[PDB]
C-alpha cells in the first residue's frame, strides 16, 4: 500500500491536463515575446528618426 | 513675415483653449482633424468644433477628433521638407539645427502649447508642445513626421510642460 503521490496519472488524460495547465503559460509567454517584439519595433520606429 | 503667419494663423481656424476664462493653451486643425494636446485642460472655443468628440493618446500627450469635411475645406497644409535654416511661429522665429528647434530665451511659457511652427510657405513642419529652459535660448519639445509618415516626438531632457 506504497501508494506514491505521482500515481494516479493516465499518461494520456494526464498530458491532456499538461496540455491545460502550463500549456496557457506557454501561449502567455509567446504573447509577452510578442508583446516585447511590437513595442521594440514601435520604438525603433519612433525614435529612427 | 511675422505679420503674414499671424494673418494665416488667424485665417485659418484656430482656437485657443479656454478654461474658467484663461487661456491655458492653443488648438489648430490639420489635415482635415482636430488636435490638442492631452496635457491641457479646456474646451475648444469653438461650439461647432466641441462638438466633436477627441480620441486621446497618452503617449504624445495629444488628441484627435474627426473634422467635417465642409469644415476640412480650409485647414493647415503639411510638409515633410524639413531642411535646417530657421522657420517661423506665433512668437518670432525658431532655429532648426541637428533635428531640434530652438528659439532664444524669454519666448514661449506656460499656455503657449498647441502653436504650430511653419515654414516659408506656410506649411506646418511641426506643433510646440513645451519647453525648458537652455540658458541663452531654449528648446522646445515638438512633434514632426517624415516623408514616411512616422510620427516622432523630440523631447528635452527634464523638459517642463509649457
Amino acid at each position: 500500500h506504497a501508494q506514491t503521490f505521482t500515481a494516479a496519472v493516465s499518461k494520456t488524460a494526464w498530458t491532456w491536463l499538461t496540455s491545460l495547465l502550463g500549456g496557457s503559460a506557454v501561449i502567455i509567454i509567446i504573447g509577452l515575446v510578442l508583446a516585447t517584439i511590437v513595442a521594440m519595433y514601435v520604438l525603433t520606429n519612433q525614435k529612427h528618426n | 513675415k511675422r505679420q503674414r503667419m499671424v494673418m494665416k494663423l488667424e485665417s485659418d481656424k484656430t482656437f485657443p483653449i479656454m478654461l474658467e476664462g484663461k487661456i491655458n493653451g492653443y488648438a489648430c486643425v490639420v489635415g482635415g482633424k482636430l488636435f490638442r494636446p492631452m496635457h491641457v485642460e479646456g474646451k475648444i472655443d469653438n461650439d461647432v468644433l466641441a462638438a466633436l468628440k477627441t480620441k486621446k493618446a497618452s503617449k504624445y500627450d495629444l488628441e484627435y477628433a474627426d473634422v467635417p469635411q465642409n469644415m476640412r475645406a480650409d485647414t493647415f497644409k503639411y510638409t515633410h521638407e524639413k531642411p535646417q535654416g530657421y522657420y517661423s511661429w506665433h512668437h518670432g522665429a525658431v532655429q532648426y539645427e541637428n533635428g531640434r528647434f530652438t528659439v532664444p530665451k524669454g519666448v514661449g511659457a506656460k499656455g503657449d502649447s498647441g502653436r504650430p511652427i511653419l515654414d516659408n510657405q506656410g506649411r506646418v513642419v511641426a506643433i510646440v508642445l513645451g519647453g525648458v529652459n537652455e540658458g541663452s535660448r531654449t528648446a522646445l519639445s515638438v512633434v514632426m513626421w517624415n516623408e514616411k509618415g512616422v510620427t516622432v516626438k523630440y523631447t528635452p531632457e527634464n523638459c517642463e510642460q509649457w
